[PDB]
């Protein structure tokens, strides 16, 4: 495939390419190049940020506690999986994006100190 | 004045269910763990669960870790305890305590400091 | 047994010099594009049991708006028309020599050997110049003031002076804050501290001796100082009432222009449509006394208690230094304060004469100066004066304006924030040990 | 509460507004302001790196093995989390930050080396 | 030692001094001085992508699942560790890098992969 | 080197009046002539 | 004695002493210098 070259894919088939697309993220006039690149540095750590603050620091696939809401563009499970792409997905929930992540902060912070009170019991 | 008063209680069939449960003041319900104690008639003693003050963990004594449900709402002051399929062996007072564990930034202390004075529970 | 954890994300800051972007709202000197169009949206957070020292005399905010302003009314000059040709001997005679008022001789009617636009030819212009731009050399011969150190540059003709305010923000990683405390002198504590994120809008006004068109004291007119005891120091005085100023040019002037070059040309006074006045500004007589009745009763509060405060006229220096002045509708004025400060204080227009300039020499900026054109019609100029820059010399103090030094206009606006870098690491004891 | 809300509340109320405050961090002339946003990063990097050494990552709360030395401002438990501010506790202990981590980077390579033993016990 | 203080030790000697060498490596004419500062950050994100990516995001060592090939320089095992620098290391093995690279992010895939099936095991 | 990955299902729409690309591409031209221009010998004399 | 290639007397040699040479300059004449106006800010100095 290559970089992209699952785009048209299934959103399930394309789960296999997280990687391909992952390091294509990194890989007067002059200043606006210099510019260009400052910023996509910074677009890239506040994604990273995000996956740090929701518990999911070093994976390109994780699982959290948080459930999927039925209000949340409800399509079945293999029928989204199966039978649509990443691309159509973005919009199928492009407005229950903001309250999923607040949600997913939220399911975290609980857990950090549930753990820590774990880590406190002699 | 810190005072845990238990209500519910009665005598049900073995095999059956009920809940107790246990309002309180004189403290803020929040900052601290608490607890249900069982005093069988001529045991006197038996840690039964422990919750801790966010309501989020919750420790059993094997004997009621597949049948009891220990739960908290903090904005009733009000502890709660969901006891099913019981068994004779479960007649007891049960008491609503504070104490056991803690936060792990406030002196944590493994022992009870307030008791109420027990709902009676025979099966 | 109590172990070492970590948190990140805590809430504390430190106090940090840092660049500061400039956002915007709204051709025009300030329209520049490099101060961000954005949402003007005073979000702001209070810190309900927070108290934090500020310090107005060693902010660094105020030094950054003093070089963003220069350096940004530099580059608005840099494309335009340089006009070396003009400074050539100058033959120069009096406009309406007929004229028994305060301006005669103020205005001359001078003439000039002129570049055109080609090479190898020559015109004569006739252009009229206030007194305050020419020198004699020795019908007599002049040369510009601007001769001694510069050239001077032509003021853009087509872009607006008018004070569009602007917002200073922080960058990710910083935040301002906002004293937001009552009867705030300029250093020390601010128990109603909030955190913002942009500052409010400022308006780059431009002024000696009294400041307008700034912010207003909420309750009491407030005295700030770095030193109150130190007479070489300046007091800023905040009004918590404005002070209306009415500023005219009450002459209609028409605006010629001649080709000096190939794509270049310069503008100036024509003619005057009419007769001859002279600019000047009008105070109330008696809002002015009762501006100062609050200020030497504030005065008292802290050096001379049951002394004399008295107002005096300033000492001395060029115009820059020792009148009023300002821009108004794109003119200079510069005005005669010393109807202001005439009075001793012991335990009904008013109206100030003005004179105008067309070569400019902001910022004391020497070996740069700016030639401004003249302005069709007549000018009206309605202003808050919002303060006042005071210097100081038994039982009598006498009190001057002050000026020259533009950062005190800014200190008058900025003394309200900090900029803190927060720094978001650090360590506690906790009862909480890893399982390793 | 908000940005830096927490600031005036306790170490321990505080606790729950780290959130807050990590997604505060990241979201000629112009060439100053370029550089102001380099050096934003480099900075942010920084901290991330000492997350990373001492062996804390992903977590905007975490534990480690040192124990708390007596020494470094010894002011009780509840004193510290229920009568104190954060702003306050900077300065209580700022003779003792790199002390501190310096112990949290040693008491990692320490790990790390016992996990390494481990991992080759067939 | 101090940093590259262990750059001729032994490869086994030199493990110990990760650390060391991990903080300094954050620790018109200006525009180039920023553009060097800009390529720096670029350059370390990308080598915390790829230990991201390969499942060893927080660790200064770590270990996979990949055996090592005997084709890649086989050097037995205590002559590397004791009788070898890093810099020779480097160029004993400098022709397999990419595929032991490719081979590291291949069996992370498979991990992950492994895990989300268990994770949704009831 | 043209390296092309085609998306074998993919279908999207294109606008090229309102592509900045053509504004990019409009500016950079003539800052390079203009630059290019800069360090060359004025001619002021021959406007005579 | 240092070069790029010794061998090559296109190269020139970078020689490198182990002691100074102290070397004494001088231009021993009392000038005075002098300064003219030629424009509205500039002025030259010669001399005079
Ligand atoms: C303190 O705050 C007050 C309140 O805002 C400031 O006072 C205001 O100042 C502005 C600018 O001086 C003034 O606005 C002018 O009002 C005139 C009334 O008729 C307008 O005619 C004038 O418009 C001309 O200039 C504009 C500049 O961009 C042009 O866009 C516009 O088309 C007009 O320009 C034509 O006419 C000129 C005349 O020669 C000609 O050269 C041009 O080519 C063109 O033909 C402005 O709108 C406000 O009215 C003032 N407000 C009041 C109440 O008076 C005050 O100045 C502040 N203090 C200080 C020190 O700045
Ligand atoms: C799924 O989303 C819906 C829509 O927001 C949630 O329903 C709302 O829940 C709040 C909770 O107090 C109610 O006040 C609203 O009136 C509910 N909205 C409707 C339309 O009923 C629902 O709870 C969410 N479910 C889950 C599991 O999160
Ligand atoms: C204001 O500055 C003056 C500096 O002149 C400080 O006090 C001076 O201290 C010297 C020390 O020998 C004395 O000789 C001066 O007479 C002092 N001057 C005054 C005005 O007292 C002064 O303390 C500073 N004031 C404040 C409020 O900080
Ligand atoms: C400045 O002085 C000149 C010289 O006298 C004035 O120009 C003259 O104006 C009268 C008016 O009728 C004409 O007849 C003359 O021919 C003009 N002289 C020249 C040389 O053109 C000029 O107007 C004065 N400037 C102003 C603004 O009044
Ligand atoms: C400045 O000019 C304004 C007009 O633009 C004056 O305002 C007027 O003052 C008279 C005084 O009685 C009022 O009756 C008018 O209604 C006012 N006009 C407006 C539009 O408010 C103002 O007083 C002048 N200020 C000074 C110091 O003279
Ligand atoms: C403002 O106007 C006053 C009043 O005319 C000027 O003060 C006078 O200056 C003349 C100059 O020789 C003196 O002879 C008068 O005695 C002064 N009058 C007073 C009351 O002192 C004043 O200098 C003007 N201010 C400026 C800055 O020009
Ligand atoms: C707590 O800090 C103190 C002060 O540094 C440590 O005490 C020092 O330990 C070294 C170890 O050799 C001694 O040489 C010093 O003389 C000790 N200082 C004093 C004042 O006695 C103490 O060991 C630290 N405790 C912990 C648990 O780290
Ligand atoms: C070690 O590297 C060698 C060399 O690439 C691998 O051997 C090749 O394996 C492929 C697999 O189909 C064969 O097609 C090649 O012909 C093999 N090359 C040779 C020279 O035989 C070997 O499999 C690798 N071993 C491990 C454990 O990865
Ligand atoms: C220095 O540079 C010369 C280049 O002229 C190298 O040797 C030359 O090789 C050509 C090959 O045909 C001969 O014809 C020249 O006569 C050679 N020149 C010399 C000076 O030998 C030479 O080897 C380089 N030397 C070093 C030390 O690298
Ligand atoms: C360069 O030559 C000129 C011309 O002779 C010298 O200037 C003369 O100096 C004598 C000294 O008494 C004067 O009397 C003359 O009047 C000067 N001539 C002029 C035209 O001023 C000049 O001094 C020489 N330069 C130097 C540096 O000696
Ligand atoms: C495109 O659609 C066809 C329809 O059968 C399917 O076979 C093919 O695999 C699809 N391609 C991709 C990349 O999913
Ligand atoms: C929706 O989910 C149900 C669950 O069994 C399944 O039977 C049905 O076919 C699904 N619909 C689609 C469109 O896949
Ligand atoms: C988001 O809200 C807009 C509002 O009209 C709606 O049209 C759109 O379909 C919504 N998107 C989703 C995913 O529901
Ligand atoms: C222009 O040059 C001539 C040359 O003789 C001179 O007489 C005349 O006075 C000059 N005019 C002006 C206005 O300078
Ligand atoms: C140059 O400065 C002196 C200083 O007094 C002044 O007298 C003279 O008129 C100045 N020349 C000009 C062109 O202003
Ligand atoms: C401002 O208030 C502080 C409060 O102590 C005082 O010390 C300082 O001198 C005051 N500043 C002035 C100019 O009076
Ligand atoms: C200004 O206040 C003084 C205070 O004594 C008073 O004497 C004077 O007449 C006042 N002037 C006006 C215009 O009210
Ligand atoms: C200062 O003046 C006020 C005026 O009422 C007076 O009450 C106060 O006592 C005075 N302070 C001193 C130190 O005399
Ligand atoms: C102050 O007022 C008196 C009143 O006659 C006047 O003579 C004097 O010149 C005035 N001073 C100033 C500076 O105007
Ligand atoms: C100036 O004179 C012209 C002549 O027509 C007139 O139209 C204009 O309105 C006058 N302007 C003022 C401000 O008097
Ligand atoms: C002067 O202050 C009054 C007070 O509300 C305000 O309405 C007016 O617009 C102000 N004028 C200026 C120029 O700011
Ligand atoms: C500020 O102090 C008061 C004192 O009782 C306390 O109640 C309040 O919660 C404190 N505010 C914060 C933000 O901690
Ligand atoms: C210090 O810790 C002891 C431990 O029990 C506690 O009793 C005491 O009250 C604490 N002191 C303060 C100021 O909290
Ligand atoms: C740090 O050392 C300085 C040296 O005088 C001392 O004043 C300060 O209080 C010390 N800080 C702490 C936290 O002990
Ligand atoms: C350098 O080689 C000698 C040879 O014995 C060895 O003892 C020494 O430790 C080596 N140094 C380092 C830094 O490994
Ligand atoms: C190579 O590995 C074998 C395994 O036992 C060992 O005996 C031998 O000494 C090793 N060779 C070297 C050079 O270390
Ligand atoms: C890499 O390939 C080149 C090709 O000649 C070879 O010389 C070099 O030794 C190889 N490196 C390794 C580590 O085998
Ligand atoms: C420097 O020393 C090396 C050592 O082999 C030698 O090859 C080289 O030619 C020498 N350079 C010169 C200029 O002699």
């Amino acid at each position: 495939l290559g970089f992209l070259g699952a785009a048209g894919s299934t959103m399930g088939a394309a789960s296999m390419t997280l990687t391909v697309q992952a390091r294509n993220l990194l890989s007067h006039w002059g200043i606006k190049q210099l510019q260009a690149r400052v910023l996509a540095v910074e677009h890239y750590l506040r994604d990273q940020q995000l996956l740090g603050i929701w518990g999911c620091s070093g994976k390109l696939i994780c699982c959290t506690n948080v459930p999927w809401n039925s209000s949340w563009s409800n399509r079945n499970l293999s029928e989204i999986w199966d039978n649509m792409t990443w691309l159509q997905w973005d919009k199928e929930i492009s407005n229950y994006t903001q309250i999923i992540y607040g949600l997913l902060e939220e399911s975290q912070n609980q857990q950090e100190k549930n753990e820590q009170d774990l880590l406190a019991l002699d | 004045e810190v005072q845990l008063v238990e209500t519910g209680g009665g005598l049900v069939q073995p095999g059956g269910s009920l809940k107790l449960s246990c309002r309180a003041s004189g403290y803020t319900f929040s900052s601290f763990a608490m607890s249900w104690v069982r005093q069988a008639p001529g045991k006197g003693l038996e840690w039964v669960s422990l919750i801790n003050d966010r309501g989020g963990l919750t420790f059993y004594v094997d004997s009621v870790k597949g049948r009891f449900t220990i739960s908290r709402d903090n904005s009733k002051n009000t502890l709660s305890l969901q006891m099913h399929s019981l068994r004779d062996g479960d007649t007891a007072v049960y008491y609503c305590a504070t104490g056991g564990m803690s936060s792990a930034l406030q002196s944590s202390k493994y022992y009870f400091d307030f008791w109420g004075q027990g709902a009676l529970v025979t099966v | 047994n109590l172990w070492v954890t970590v948190y990140y994300g805590v809430p504390v800051w430190k106090d940090a010099e840092t660049t500061l972007f400039c956002a915007s709202d709204a051709h025009n000197v300030w329209a520049t594009h490099a101060c961000v169009p954005t949402d003007p949206n005073p979000q702001e957070i209070h810190l309900e049991n927070v108290t934090e020292e500020f310090n107005m005399w060693k902010n660094n905010m105020v030094e950054q708006m003093h070089e963003d302003i220069i350096s940004l009314w530099d580059q608005s000059l840099k494309p335009c028309v340089k006009l070396t040709p003009l400074c050539v001997t100058l033959q120069c005679t009096n406009y309406a020599p007929k004229l028994r008022s305060m301006m005669r001789g103020e205005i001359k009617n001078c003439s000039f050997n002129m570049t055109t636009e080609l090479r190898d030819k020559k015109q004569k212009v006739y252009s009229l110049f206030y007194r305050l731009d020419v020198v004699q050399i020795n019908n007599k011969e002049y040369r510009l003031i601007n001769c001694n150190t510069s050239a001077i540059t032509q003021a853009c003709p087509k872009v607006s002076f008018e004070p569009i305010p602007i917002h200073y923000c922080a960058p990710a990683g910083f935040a301002i804050l906002k004293c937001k405390d009552k009867k705030f002198n300029g250093t020390g504590p601010c128990p109603s501290v909030s955190t913002v994120q942009c500052t409010h809008g400022i308006k780059p006004v431009v002024s000696t001796q009294l400041l307008l068109n700034g912010s207003l004291a909420e309750e009491e007119v407030i005295i700030r100082s770095e030193n109150i005891t130190n007479n070489a120091k300046n007091i800023l005085v905040q009004l918590n009432t404005p002070v209306q100023i009415n500023c005219t040019r009450p002459s209609n002037n028409t605006v010629k222009s001649i080709r000096i070059g190939p794509g270049q040309a310069f503008y100036y006074f024509g003619d005057v449509l009419g007769h001859v006045r002279m600019a000047h500004c009008n105070i109330s007589k008696a809002t002015w006394n009762e501006t100062l009745g609050k200020v030497v009763k504030q005065l008292r509060k802290h050096f001379g208690n049951n002394t004399i405060i008295r107002f005096a006229q300033s000492s001395g220096g060029d115009l820059e230094v020792t009148t009023h002045s300002f821009n108004c509708g794109g003119e200079f004025f510069y005005c005669n304060t010393s109807g202001l400060f005439n009075s001793t204080w012991i335990s009904d227009s008013l109206i100030l004469p003005c004179w105008i300039k067309q070569i400019i020499n902001m910022w004391q900026r020497i070996g740069q100066a700016m030639y401004a054109p003249p302005i069709q019609g007549v000018i009206r100029c309605v202003s808050n004066i919002t303060g006042l820059i005071l210097t100081r010399d038994s039982t009598t103090e006498t009190f001057r304006p002050g000026g020259g030094d533009m950062r005190d206009n800014w200190r008058s606006e900025l003394y309200k924030y900090k900029v803190v870098k927060i720094e978001p690491l650090g360590v506690a004891p906790t009862r909480c040990k890893r399982r390793v």
